[PDB]
């Protein structure tokens, strides 16, 4: 069953996003979204995008740091909930498992399923593509083309960020 | 076969690890006008042995106030960051030849911070908070001066393959001409792995052991070994950056034997810098990195982005 | 402006060398003149395939054989 | 194929030496020894208190700055590109954002820590 | 004195002699008495695969020469 | 379509009523933008390297980084909250009810 | 729609150039100079007509013309050309760079021979 | 806040909306939304008391859940048409999703919720940025995908927004509060007619862009937040009451006023598609926006409400305020009907 | 409200990123270039109310193209089909599908 890779992969991204988005507290939360970040970015890397996904891997990590240790500094409690402390983040939990795992059984019995758009059930390595690409990554070129053509996305991302730097100036400061 | 060559990895690393704690005990007596272990065995071979052996039989003591799930799974996560990012060194030919490998070890040192700070957060102590937040606060000094570093060093190699650096060091070695870009970039070594003068987390005098004071024997070795295979890879990183040793591909152990040497110098330097400074403030180190490295780093990417340009010297990137 | 340089130089070096480096690397490189030198080696590097074309009769500057004289030849960039 | 190999390997090797370090030697467990440690007294109040931070602007500035320099990231496989003036000009404006930004937080006092 | 800091250090040389080295070792022992073949772009991967197509043995490098061709 | 489009898919509308539900925490619906914002870019990402649209992969990496453009400032956001009062939750913030 | 039409498992059949790919990369340059008209209209009537179903006599003697370059080759120039694909071969990463001797001497014989 | 530092945010907020206005691919129209909410947020915290804290936080919430269903939309368009053209979509489920996102953006009913108490718990020069010119982007990103919207949805949407802004309207003492509601039931009023013909959507935008302007501005002279002490200021200024009045009987669609400009023709436009029923329950659901600017009226020009005694010395003082543009814009939002047909510029 | 700006100036911003069939870096053509392109030149300037029915198979082609929904139809019938008659036990499959194949170099 090693031609479902990114399929298993997937199945362990929707895993961790029930995992956090049942919301127990923000430590495991972050825990979550890293073991999601994780999983997505080797999806990525399956399909070709090494690049993208180290990035986006190191870009989540230093998010959930700097949050994990807003949470520890800011968005505490005497007794966090694990997963199993509350009832109704237990139950969330257990029935976002089902459904996904529901979901699952049903793709992996008649191969077709029909949720809101219409879904195959083989594997994602028909849809790829049999010639080479060369002495180049389609990826890195494209990217790599943000400077030689993308002027106006550059500028207006570099406006951007730098109004927000600004803008996290002038929201906390108190008078 | 991968069997055979991925525990001939991970077994001489541990082995280098024991003998980097007597060869840094041993060293760091020297300088302090004293000796150090010998009465264990023949020059001391032995202290090693002795301490891994009366470590695995020690009461592990996990704590009643703390979640134990983190508890365990954190030990376990720096172990195997500090394992399964040794791979794609080049020695002279790696494990696992990244396309990318320089962006996956920088992701994995971005990784290897979450094990101290759920460390710190998992067991319910003050002094374990205060280890991790000062985690946190090293990793927001040095992370973005580091990854710019690397940035405007590898502007010259042409990608970020780290086999083909031997060959961009081929002519000379890159710290002549990047030597500011070397030092900022041993200084971020240094704050990187929480060792003096930028220790910060395992602080002795200011708190007592930090985020593995509630971590007792079994357990806290982890966090030793972890600590001194990251010392001795970012050794071996820096050397592969900075001073690239001349590779015969019909011997090969010449270049092992070149960067071993490199690296073993590298690793005296660092327990040279220990044994000399005091600890930093973990203020003054956000405003050392903060205020000082980074515009430099920000002027030297310029110059570095400018240069090759200016000369007729873009590095091929095949 | 000597003492004003002379002040910052002595108070905050690392702001004046890095305000420094900045400037040699914006007002340099309009200065030099192997900027050109860098677009043909840039341009000369054969990523694809050089498609050829059919031959209708009047086309004087493309050649028959890659050993022709006529065409790009990149002996300049063997010299440099 | 080799990666997860490489993966599960290191996983394993550092997950058995903690069930080593368990199951191994003579274990005594009472209600004294596993209280949290401070200094031979017990705390005041719990660990799990609001711990005030300081450097939140400059936490928030690294959220910004992260992403912010991996976007000059691609500038190696940039220089390969036919078009260098443009390629020199936009990252070159890029950089110089980027400074104007530090140099805007340095001025107005967002590096200092609070209180 | 001082020189008996070089006995450990010099088992830490060999405790970083060992692991590299018989990687190239490997490399020289499952490709036949050569290196083990880079593929960084498409192209050489293409090649490993005409190559292990071409050998017979399904064995990349198994290295047939000109006395193949007729 | 495929199938890892599907679990993408399921996986941003878990993480879009993980986010309409609120349980009185902020930071927990920060966390849920910030799952929404990666389910999208690996949606984006992962239909770009299927149709080879080398021109749109500036696409994914600048669509990142405004991601900060909206999350950071979610905390910018915070700690004046957590300046009025001594905790972040979202019952506090009811004073807009006359 | 229409059905498909594909040539046959007959019509496909050609004796293939049945070396290396270091055995191709040493001799590339010769290969890219000596045969160069009909691999130039094959990629000509590729780039042309966008079917590789209308482009298989144009392979066909783009195969007959590569497997004639190498039987001249192996008339003349055995031995050299052996060490200089050998050296090649032994290469990761089949750099150009690393064996120029061999190479000087395989251009000097067939150059003084042929 | 420095005034340098204020005069860049607005010139980014401009920036903002007129890269949403004039990009033809749906990144740069993401990106827009993306810089004009970033470079809004600090507009409503000029003042820095809580109740701007909860306003910035609802405001955020909501645009940040409309941004991600509009980056969605635009990826699902992306997967089943494989281009970025701003043009009509390729899949029902991406229109209802941009739909959605779009209406979150409008503030339109039942998304209607964060409007009122986001107005009432910022200053009146943030309200009337927000609620003037917030609302020109996504009009025109709804524009753009004219040939796209259900009919359904889009018409369930304006019938709901134009009933709830009516009924929200009459429990309201605040100012801001009505200009919310007020608002809301313009909204449901323009995004009646866009399927039909985007023109009087054009025309009732402008409309009501003058008519709210000259109220906010109206607010600012008189230096008024609640209904009492705009029921006082005929101590200090009559002419300020005139002017209210008049503007008041504009916005509740009396003739011969401007107000009655858009909708008219609003229903002049439905009864050629045969849709008669619609705009009458929209006429007499806006008999109740009618209702309390009749309430509004009564309360300050055409009764003379109680004062009390240190309004003396305020008749000692002029007004120094920059009153920009309030006569020209009162003369337009009062006095423009026998001009009708210049709506034709708008094609 | 649409102020074209982009044409008035003859400025380029973001029309080179709109469709797969613009000048791509080294020329790197999209696996659907050529449906995409028969498709913009069926459906220029002949408005979309035109388009919309004129230029359907065109566009139903390039969908086709793009998601490949009735190709993963077939293989999963033929799959499918295979499966059963291998369960019954009435089909073989042949060397050549089973790795003993002898491919052409
Ligand atoms: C890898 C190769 C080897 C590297 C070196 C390793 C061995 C040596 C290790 C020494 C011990 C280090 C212990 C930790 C020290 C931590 C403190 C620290 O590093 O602080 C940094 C300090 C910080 O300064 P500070 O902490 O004193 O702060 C001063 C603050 N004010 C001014 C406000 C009072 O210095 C730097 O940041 C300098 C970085 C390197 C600069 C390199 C400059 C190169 C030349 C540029 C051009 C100059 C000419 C002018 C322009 C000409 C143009 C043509
Ligand atoms: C990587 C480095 C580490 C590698 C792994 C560890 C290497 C050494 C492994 C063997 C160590 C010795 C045995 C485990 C430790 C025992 C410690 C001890 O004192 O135990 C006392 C105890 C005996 O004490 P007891 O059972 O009489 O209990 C006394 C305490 N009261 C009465 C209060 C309960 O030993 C054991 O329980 C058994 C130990 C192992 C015995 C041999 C097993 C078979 C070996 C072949
Ligand atoms: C003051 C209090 C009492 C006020 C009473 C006012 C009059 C009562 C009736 C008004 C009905 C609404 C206007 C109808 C105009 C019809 C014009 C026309 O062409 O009709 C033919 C058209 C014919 O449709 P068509 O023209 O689209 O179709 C083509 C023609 N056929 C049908 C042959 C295919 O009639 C209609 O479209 C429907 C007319 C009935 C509408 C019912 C809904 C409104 C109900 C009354 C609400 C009144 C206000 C209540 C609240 C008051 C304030 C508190
Ligand atoms: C509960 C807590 C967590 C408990 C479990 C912890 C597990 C270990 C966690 C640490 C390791 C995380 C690894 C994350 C992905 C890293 C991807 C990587 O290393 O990629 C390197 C390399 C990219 O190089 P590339 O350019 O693609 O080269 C191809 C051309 N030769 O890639 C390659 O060369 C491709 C090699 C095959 C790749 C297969 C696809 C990815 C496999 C991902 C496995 C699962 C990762 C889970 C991470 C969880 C993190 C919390
Ligand atoms: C269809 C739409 C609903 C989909 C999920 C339905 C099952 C799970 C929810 C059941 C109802 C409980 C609930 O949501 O309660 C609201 C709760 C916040 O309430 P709280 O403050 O925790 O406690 C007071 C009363 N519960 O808030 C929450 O529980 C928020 C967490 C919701 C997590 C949803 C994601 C899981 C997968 C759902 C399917 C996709
Ligand atoms: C056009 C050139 C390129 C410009 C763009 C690229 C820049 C690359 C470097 C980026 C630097 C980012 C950070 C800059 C911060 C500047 C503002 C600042 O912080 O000034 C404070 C400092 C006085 O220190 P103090 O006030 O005590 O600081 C608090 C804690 N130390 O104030 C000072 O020390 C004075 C700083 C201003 C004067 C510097 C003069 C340098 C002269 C160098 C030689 C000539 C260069 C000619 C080029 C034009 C320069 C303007
Ligand atoms: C990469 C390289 C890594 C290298 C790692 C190891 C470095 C050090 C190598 C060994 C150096 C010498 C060590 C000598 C230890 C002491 C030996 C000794 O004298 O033991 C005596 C003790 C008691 O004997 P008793 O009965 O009292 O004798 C009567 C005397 N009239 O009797 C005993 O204690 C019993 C016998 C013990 C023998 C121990 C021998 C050394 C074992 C070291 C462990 C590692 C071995 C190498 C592993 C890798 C290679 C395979
Ligand atoms: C089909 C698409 C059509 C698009 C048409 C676009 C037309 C141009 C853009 C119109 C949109 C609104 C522009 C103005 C937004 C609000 C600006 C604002 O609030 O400025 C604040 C300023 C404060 O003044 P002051 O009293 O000194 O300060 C108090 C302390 N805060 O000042 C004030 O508070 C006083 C008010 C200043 C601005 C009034 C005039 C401009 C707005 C009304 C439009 C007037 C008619 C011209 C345009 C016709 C078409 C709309």
């Amino acid at each position: 069953m090693m031609t479902y890779i990114v399929f298993i992969l997937s199945i362990i991204f929707v895993m961790g996003f029930v995992g956090f988005s049942s919301k127990p507290s923000p430590i495991y939360g972050g825990l979550g979204l890293i073991v999601s970040g994780g999983v997505g970015c080797g999806i990525v890397l399956n399909f070709g995008g090494s690049f993208l996904g180290l990035m986006v891997f190191l870009i989540y990590l230093g998010g959930m740091m700097v949050v994990f240790g807003y949470t520890t500094a800011m968005a505490t409690e005497q007794y966090p909930e694990v997963w199993v402390s509350n009832k109704v983040v237990l139950g969330t939990f257990i029935t976002g498992l089902l459904m996904e795992f529901l979901m699952v059984y049903y793709v992996l019995k008649d191969k077709e399923v029909e949720i809101v758009f219409k879904f195959n059930g083989m594997g994602d390595w028909v849809i790829y593509d049999t010639g080479d690409s060369g002495f180049f990554s389609e990826e890195a070129m494209g990217i790599a083309a943000l400077y030689s053509y993308g002027t106006w996305l550059v500028i207006v991302t570099g406006w951007s960020l730098l109004i927000g730097v600004v803008v996290i100036m002038e929201i906390t400061r108190g008078n | 076969m991968f069997m055979i060559n991925v525990l001939t990895l991970i077994i001489p690393i541990l082995l280098a690890v024991a003998f980097l704690t007597l060869v840094e005990r041993k060293v760091l007596g020297y300088m302090q006008f004293r000796k150090g272990p010998n009465v264990v065995g023949p020059y001391g071979l032995l202290q090693p042995i002795a301490d891994a052996i009366k470590l695995f039989i020690k009461e592990p003591l996990r704590p009643a106030t703390s979640s134990i799930s983190m508890f365990i799974l954190a030990p376990i996560l720096a172990l195997t960051l500090a394992l399964t990012m040794w791979i794609p060194l080049p020695m002279p030919y790696p494990l696992i030849n990244m396309n990318l490998g320089v962006l996956f070890m920088l992701a994995m040192s971005s990784l290897a911070v979450y094990s101290i700070l759920w460390s710190g957060w998992a067991s319910n102590s003050k002094y374990a908070l205060i280890g991790a937040l000062r985690a946190v606060a090293q990793t927001i000094s040095y992370e973005v001066t580091l990854a710019i570093i690397l940035l405007s060093v590898l502007l010259m190699n042409g990608s970020f393959t780290l086999s083909t650096l031997i060959i961009t060091q081929e002519q000379v070695w890159l710290i002549f001409p990047a030597w500011p870009l070397a030092m900022m970039w041993f200084i971020s070594t240094l704050a990187e792995t929480n060792r003096a003068p930028f220790d910060l987390t395992e602080g002795e005098s200011e708190l007592v052991s930090g985020f593995n004071v509630e971590y007792a024997a079994g357990p806290f070795a982890l966090f030793f070994m972890a600590e001194y295979a990251n010392i001795i890879m970012m050794n071996i990183f820096t050397t592969t950056l900075f001073l690239g040793a001349f590779h015969n591909p019909y011997m090969p152990e010449l270049y092992t034997i070149n960067f071993t040497i490199k690296s073993l110098l590298l690793s005296i330097t660092f327990l040279w810098i220990r044994a000399s400074y005091p600890r930093f403030r973990y203020d003054q180190l956000m405003h050392l990195l903060w205020k000082n490295f980074l515009p430099l780093t920000l002027a030297l990417c310029m110059w570095h982005v400018s240069l090759p340009i200016l000369l007729s010297s873009i590095p091929p990137q095949t | 402006v000597a003492a004003f340089l002379k002040n910052v130089w002595a108070k905050e070096p690392v702001l004046v060398a890095s305000f420094a480096i900045a400037g040699l690397a914006v007002i340099l490189p309009t200065l030099s003149p192997y900027t050109k030198y860098s677009l043909m080696i840039n341009r000369a590097t054969p990523y694809n395939y050089p498609v050829p074309l059919r031959d209708d009769g009047n086309m004087p500057d493309v050649p028959s054989h890659p050993q022709d004289p006529q065409g790009p030849s990149l002996e300049w960039l063997k010299r440099l | 194929m080799n990666l997860m190999i490489t993966l599960l390997t290191n996983f394993t090797l550092a997950t058995l030496l903690v069930t080593i370090a368990f199951w191994l030697p003579q274990l005594n467990v009472y209600s004294e020894k596993t209280s949290p440690y401070e200094c031979g007294f017990d705390p005041m109040g719990s660990a799990r208190l609001p711990f005030s931070m300081k450097f939140f602007l400059v936490a928030i500035t690294f959220l910004l700055f992260d992403l912010e320099i991996a976007l000059l990231l691609p500038l190696p496989w940039a220089s390969q590109t036919t078009n260098l003036n443009t390629m020199l000009t936009m990252a070159l404006l890029l950089i110089f954002l980027l400074a104007v930004s530090l140099a805007y937080e340095w001025t107005q006092k967002g590096l200092e820590w609070t209180e | 004195m001082w020189f008996e800091v070089l006995p450990g250090i010099a088992v830490m040389g060999v405790c970083l002699f060992i692991p590299g080295m018989a990687t190239a070792r490997i490399h020289r022992f499952s490709n036949g008495g050569r290196e083990k073949r880079v593929a960084h772009y498409s192209y050489q991967w293409y090649l490993m695969e005409r190559d292990r197509r071409v050998s017979g043995v399904n064995r990349y490098y198994v290295s047939k020469g000109l006395e193949n061709i007729d | 379509m495929s199938l890892v489009y599907m679990n993408i898919m399921m996986a941003f509308t878990v993480s879009l009523t993980g986010l309409l539900m609120y349980r009185s925490h902020l930071m927990s619906s920060l966390l849920c933008l910030e799952g929404m914002m990666l389910s999208l870019f690996i949606l984006a990402t992962l239909m770009i390297l299927n149709s080879h649209f080398t021109l749109a992969s500036m696409m994914p990496i600048i669509l990142l980084v405004f991601a900060a453009c909206e999350a950071a400032l979610g905390l910018s956001l915070l700690v004046m909250v957590s300046n009025t009062y001594g905790t972040d939750y979202v019952q506090n913030l009811n004073l807009l009810q006359c | 729609p229409g059905i498909v039409e594909l040539p046959s498992l007959e019509d496909l059949k050609v004796q293939e150039v049945k070396v290396s790919s270091s055995v191709l990369k040493a001799a590339a340059h010769h290969y890219g100079a000596q045969c160069d008209k009909p691999n130039k209209e094959f990629m000509l009537c590729r780039w042309e007509e966008k079917d590789p179903r209308r482009c298989l006599e144009e392979g066909k003697l783009v195969n007959q013309c590569a497997l004639e370059f190498f039987r001249q080759i192996k008339r003349h120039c055995a031995e050299p050309f052996t060490e200089y694909w050998t050296c090649i071969d032994y290469s990761g990463l089949q750099l150009f760079r690393r064996c120029r001797k061999e190479q000087a001497q395989f251009d000097k014989c067939v150059l003084d021979k042929l | 806040m420095n005034p340098i530092i204020l005069i860049i945010i607005l010139m980014t907020v401009m920036l903002g909306t007129i890269i949403v206005m004039i990009s033809t691919h749906w990144l740069l129209i993401w990106i827009g939304f993306e810089m004009n909410m970033l470079a809004i947020i600090p507009i409503m915290m000029k003042k820095h008391n809580p109740r701007a804290t909860e306003a910035s936080t609802k405001y955020f919430l909501t645009q940040s859940t409309a941004s991600m269903l509009l980056m969605m939309a635009i990826i699902i368009n992306l997967m089943f048409s494989g281009q970025w053209t701003v043009m009509k979509l390729f899949n029902p489920m991406a229109s209802m999703l941009m739909t959605m996102a779009l209406a979150m953006k409008l503030g339109m009913a039942p998304f209607h919720f964060w409007v009122p108490e986001v107005t009432q718990g910022i200053p009146l020069s943030s309200g009337l940025i927000l609620l003037t010119w917030q609302k020109l982007a996504p009009m025109s990103v709804l524009y753009q995908i004219l040939p796209s919207i259900n009919l359904d949805l889009i018409l369930t949407l304006s019938i709901l927004s134009i009933t709830i802004g009516g009924w929200g309207g009459l429990n309201q003492t605040q100012l801001r509060k009505i200009m919310a509601y007020s608002s809301i039931a313009h909204m449901g009023w323009m995004t009646a007619v866009l399927l039909y013909n985007p023109t009087m959507t054009l025309l009732n935008l402008i409309i009501y862009i003058i008519m709210t302007s000259t109220m906010f501005t109206l607010f600012m002279a008189n230096s008024t937040t609640t209904t009492l002490s705009l029921s006082h200021t005929w101590n200090k200024a009559p002419i300020m009451t005139i002017l209210v009045l008049i503007t008041l009987l504009s916005m509740g669609g009396l003739p011969p006023l401007s107000g009655f400009m858009p909708k008219w023709m609003i229903i002049q436009e439905m009864t050629k598609n045969d849709s008669i029923i619609l705009p009458t329950l929209m006429a007499i659901t806006a008999l109740l926006n009618l209702y309390f600017y009749m309430r509004l009226t009564y309360s300050t020009a055409l009764t003379m409400f109680p004062s009390t005694n240190n309004m003396k010395m305020k008749w000692q003082f002029p007004t120094t305020k920059r009153m920009t543009l309030l006569p020209t814009m009162t003369v337009l939002s009062t006095m423009l009907l026998p001009l009708t047909p210049i709506l034709s510029i708008l094609e | 409200p649409f102020f074209d700006v982009q044409k008035k100036l003859g400025v380029d911003l973001d029309h080179w990123m709109t469709i797969q069939s613009a000048e791509q870096p080294h020329r790197i053509p999209a696996r659907c270039h050529a449906f995409e392109k028969e498709w913009i030149e069926c459906a220029h300037g002949i408005g979309s109310i035109r388009a919309e029915k004129e230029c359907k198979i065109e566009f139903e082609d390039f969908r086709e193209c793009l998601l490949r929904q009735k190709t993963m139809k077939r293989l999963n019938a033929i799959k499918r089909q295979r499966d059963k008659l291998i369960k019954e036990g009435k089909y073989t499959p042949p060397p050549h599908h089973s790795g003993q194949e002898d491919l052409r170099p």
